[PDB]
């Protein structure tokens, strides 16, 4: 598992719950929910910018 | 043998507003559906005139809202048709806000959504007084725009005018596409309703219908986006390099640039200018000729260059609006060229493309997926020559889709036409679904379609989990803190009026009315355009 940097916050992939792809007004993003001290947070990163580990989770979720 | 009615009864005035009673805070139309969602155990309810007189007694029915995972109680008071001001009184719970029943109930809201567009204008000072509050800014972005990224030369070519897109001030062709197409289809679909409408705009005394004046302000910008080389390629956007701060737009002095072309922007330009040509011709035929000649230049480019091309947005970090495919955009362009001009080549282009869509009509659509616009214009055209089997395939899908939206709204605890689907901008899509419903109603008149459109409208005006209007300046407890630069930067507590906020996601409770939330609480032309279409159908409308 690796750290996901997003706008600047850092989330370990081990904390991520759901991952999905969205074409937003800002560009293609990989969106996700994650565990934040027992609450659920939402984040997103540019697809071009996502680590291999997050992109693998997306591929699994999409398969 | 003998029947005499009991006297009308009046309410005791101890009823207090309760936030669990959720309904359309603007109101209702005679002869149409009228519902409230009561998120509390209850049975009896009364519809009460503002003076206390009870006009209707009903029983609320329990329903499971799978979206919020709660049992709610539905009060159906559709049979109340007398015009007036009322509230719902729910013994054991409280009362709703006051609402109106009127044939013209939505006209002020329509005018306010139109005001929002006026107030988004770029390149000019804007000024309006709204509920006694003066909103204004000086002339902005008057140096639009430079050609450095197009041809390497730091040459200015006029690219002023148009609308600021969102909470940022940049101007994006692809998002203009669905915005302008949806507003132009409001004009075509509801022309006799909208033609006489007077708006609070500077153009209120010229010879052009005011709805079209607003659109002309955008088309005037769109027309500037073709490449100066004469190729017909269309620049993707006019933008600063990065998103600026929360400043008034006349204080934004950073240079703005044309951004390299995309095939989708080029196709969207064709569709918008082809529509503009037929729509403006009765009022400004010189402008109409300009529009159609421009459309033709760009369509020739697209015919000779069939590939999907994404804009090269290197150097920019503002909105991308990088639609994944231009196939829908090109279908729409062909439809509009055909509708305006009639040539067999356009018809053949459209029909060949339309046949490749397995599902002809999609329930959930926005800037990225504009094929519905072409399907609508083709289906509704009075021109001869259409392939009968394609027409039938499109009709079947339109009606199947519309019937599904009715089923969604009927089985949702808050009448949400988009069901359990949430994403960035989804509030826009809720109301944009009214296009499918109204087009279905033209093809196969069905009250369920029109009532479902009113369920979409009701949803964004307070029949929702939050018990809030999603439109600045209107209805119950509207958004106060949109991600909107003018709102953030001016000296006024209330935000700029008339804007549909984007909506919460991924869930039904995820909307946050906080300025930092561009994800859930921004504004956008494509969202307003959807609201405008939705409300347009109920302007100068008589339901008898
Ligand atoms: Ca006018
Ligand atoms: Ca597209
Ligand atoms: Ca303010
Ligand atoms: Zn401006």
């Amino acid at each position: 598992s690796v750290k996901v940097k997003f706008h600047e916050k850092e989330v370990d992939t081990s904390k991520i719950k759901k991952v999905w792809r969205i074409n937003t007004r800002l560009g293609m993003r990989v969106a996700f929910t994650y565990d934040d001290n027992g609450k659920t947070g939402r984040g997103m990163v540019p697809e071009k910018d996502a680590p291999k580990e997050l992109l693998d989770m997306l591929a699994r979720a999409e398969g | 043998l003998i029947e005499t009615k009991v006297s009308a009864a009046k309410i005791t005035e101890n009823y207090q507003f309760d936030s669990r009673i959720r309904l359309n805070s603007i109101g209702f139309i005679p002869n149409h559906s009228k519902k409230a969602t009561i998120a509390a155990n209850c049975s009896t309810f009364y519809v009460v005139k503002e003076d206390g007189t009870i006009v209707y007694t009903g029983t609320a029915t329990s329903m499971f809202d799978n979206d919020t995972k709660e049992t709610v109680y539905i009060a159906d008071f559709s049979s109340v048709n007398e015009e007036g001001t009322y509230y719902l009184a729910v013994p054991g719970v409280g009362k709703s806000v006051n609402f109106k029943i009127a044939m013209n109930v939505y006209e002020d809201a329509f005018k306010t959504a139109m005001l929002g567009m006026y107030l988004l204008r770029c390149g000019t000072s804007v000024s309006a007084t709204y509920n006694g509050i003066h909103y204004s800014h000086g002339p902005c972005h008057t140096n639009d725009a430079y050609l450095d990224y197009i041809n390497g030369q730091h040459t200015k070519k006029d690219s002023t005018k148009g609308w600021h897109d969102a909470g940022d001030y940049n101007k994006y062709v692809v998002n203009a596409g669905i915005t302008v197409g949806s507003m132009f289809l409001a004009w075509e679909h509801f022309k006799d309703q909208l033609e006489p409408v007077a708006l609070e705009i500077p153009e209120k005394n010229n010879s052009i219908p005011d709805f079209l004046d607003e659109l002309k302000y955008e088309i005037d910008w769109i027309l500037t986006m073709q490449y100066p080389d004469g190729s017909g390629r269309v620049a993707h956007k006019v933008s600063t390099r990065n998103f600026g701060g929360f400043i008034m737009p006349e204080n934004e002095h950073d240079e703005r640039f044309f951004v390299p072309w995309s095939s989708a922007a080029t196709a969207d330009f064709v569709a918008m200018t082809a529509m503009a040509a037929r729509i403006f011709r009765p009022y400004d035929p010189q402008y109409a000729e300009k529009c159609i000649n421009a459309a033709k230049v760009s369509y020739e480019f697209l015919k000779n260059n069939p590939a999907n091309v994404f804009a090269n947005q290197s150097g920019f970090s503002t909105g991308e609006y990088a639609t994944v495919s231009d196939a829908d955009d090109r279908l729409w362009a062909a439809a509009e060229m055909w509708e305006t001009l009639g040539d067999e080549e356009y018809l053949r282009d459209f029909e060949n493309r339309a046949a490749q869509f397995s599902k002809k009509i999609e329930a959930d659509f926005d800037w990225d997926n504009v094929a519905n616009l072409g399907m609508f214009t083709y289906l509704l055209s009075e021109r001869p020559g259409k392939n009968p089997a394609l027409v039938q395939s499109i009709k079947d899908s339109l009606l199947s889709t519309a019937d599904s939206i009715v089923r969604t709204s009927q089985n949702h605890g808050y009448g949400r036409t988009l069901g359990t689907t949430y994403y960035w901008g989804c509030n826009g899509t809720v109301v944009r679904q009214t296009m499918i419903l109204q087009v279905a109603n033209k093809i196969s008149p069905n009250n369920d379609y029109v009532n479902a459109a009113l369920d979409a409208i009701s949803h964004v005006f307070g029949r929702n989990y939050y018990n809030r209007s999603y439109v600045t300046g209107l209805g119950i407890n509207p958004p106060m803190n949109p991600h909107d630069r003018r709102s953030g930067a001016d000296g006024i507590w209330e935000p700029w009026p008339g804007y549909l906020v984007g909506g919460g996601w991924p869930g039904p409770k995820d909307w946050v009315d906080i300025q930092d939330s561009y994800q859930t609480n921004e504004i956008a032309i494509n969202w307003n355009a959807a609201l405008i279409y939705a409300l347009a159908g109920f302007v100068n409308y008589n339901s008898p």
